[PDB]
């Protein structure tokens, strides 16, 4: 129960450790999803004189 | 202006169940079984109760 | 799997000392 | 803060159940050694 | 288990290298989109006698 | 002429952190409100709703 | 090290409670981040384009 | 949206897995000093150290 | 127009080699650049720019 | 989280190494009390 109780600690902590690196990874990828939005704003340059 | 949809949330009032006061009642039943005065067992039952 | 391999290591170490002591009892009768 | 309070909770009640089994070992090896000391 | 924690911190450093270069690509995009809105604007200076 | 220094030095200190082998550091993790930031998010909705 | 680890099992009941409200602040952050994307889409485009 | 109003606060999310901060950590150092198999001293030193 | 007010940067601290074990009760940080929210703070304001 | 993952990675490897060492270091302290009583 040193091994079992500290491994029951670790088997959950490694899941949250992996999920927090995956949230950091999904957020450094969501930087590229906001960069496709910034690319739309960069392409709107485009159109003609109004009235 | 149908606002209060934002509502800059509501990441919330957070009366969440993240409690340990709720106390961590360490009922340490240190059962020192001695024979003749020599310790034969110490059954230290840590009931690790989170109230 | 490392925690199971650590519990079976305690079972190994306990059962080794138990059968080493029963062997040491048979050598003591000898 | 959680990890600091948790590490202090663990080091506290560690010594609570450590001690009581360590008082039993130090009696179990003594019961033997005291009965041998009486004969000796 | 320390190579897990250290190489995960070097992943997120290596990710922050590419994400800071994504922010430089957003800058460099605005530099060329400003430049190519200037390649519209010779033709829009032509388009009313107007934005040089 | 507004020469005014808007930058104040947010003064950091870190004298040399001795042997903290005293274990008596209780955990507390108290955060974040910050309900003024959700008031500011509501003032951004209100300022947009005025701009509308 | 098991008395430490079994008190450490009760630490994950507290840390999983704490991280479930962190993941609730992060969900509220995604709902504010989606409102901010819809604000940014309206904010970059009402000036009427290139002219 | 007119973005806001805000409840981000820790109403019982703080009140964390903080026990006091102190696990009611009743460290009962029951020193059973045995000699020749008999108890000669039983020093039961309580600490209630914070945790 | 001066960077680093007071000359500041993160100078190396390194102390006495204290071997404390620390059981590492994490604050997880769901704001490891919640950043989609701060690009969205710029879009809670691009939404104000388009309406204006 | 990884601080407590490195905590087992001390704890487990330590209880395994201390088990197989103190087996001989304390068995060779019972063998000598058998010498004294025989």
């Amino acid at each position: 129960d040193v091994d079992n109780a500290s491994l029951a600690r670790l088997d959950l902590e490694r899941k949250v450790e992996s999920l927090q690196e995956e949230i950091a990874f999904l957020k450094k990828l969501h930087e590229e999803e906001i960069q496709e939005l910034q690319a739309q704003i960069q392409e709107q340059h485009v159109q003609i004189d109004v009235d | 202006p149908n606002f209060s949809s934002l509502n800059l949330r509501e990441t919330n009032l957070d009366s969440l169940p993240l409690v340990d006061t709720h106390s961590k009642r360490t009922l340490l039943i240190k059962t020192v079984e001695t024979r003749d005065g020599q310790v034969i067992n110490e059954t230290s039952q840590h009931h690790d109760d989170l109230e | 799997a490392k925690q199971e391999s650590t519990e079976y290591r305690r079972q190994v170490q306990s059962l080794t000392c138990e059968v080493d002591a029963l062997k040491g009892t048979n050598e003591s009768l000898e | 803060l959680r990890r600091q309070v948790d590490q202090l909770t663990n080091d506290k009640a560690r010594v609570e159940v450590e001690r009581d089994n360590l008082a039993e070992d130090i009696m179990r090896l003594r019961e033997k050694l005291q009965e041998e000391m009486l004969q000796r | 288990r320390l190579q897990d924690e250290i190489q995960n911190m070097k992943e997120e450093m290596a990710r922050h290298l590419r994400e800071y270069q994504d922010l430089l690509n957003v800058k460099m995009a605005l530099d060329i989109e400003i430049a190519t809105y200037r390649k519209l604007l010779e033709g829009e200076e032509s388009r009313i006698s107007l934005p040089l | 002429y507004a020469s005014s220094p808007g930058g104040v030095y947010a003064t950091r200190s870190s004298a040399v952190r001795l042997r903290s082998s005293v274990p008596g550091v209780r955990l507390l993790q108290d955060s974040v409100d910050f309900s003024l930031a959700d008031a500011i998010n509501t003032e951004f909705k209100n300022t947009r709703t005025n701009e509308k």
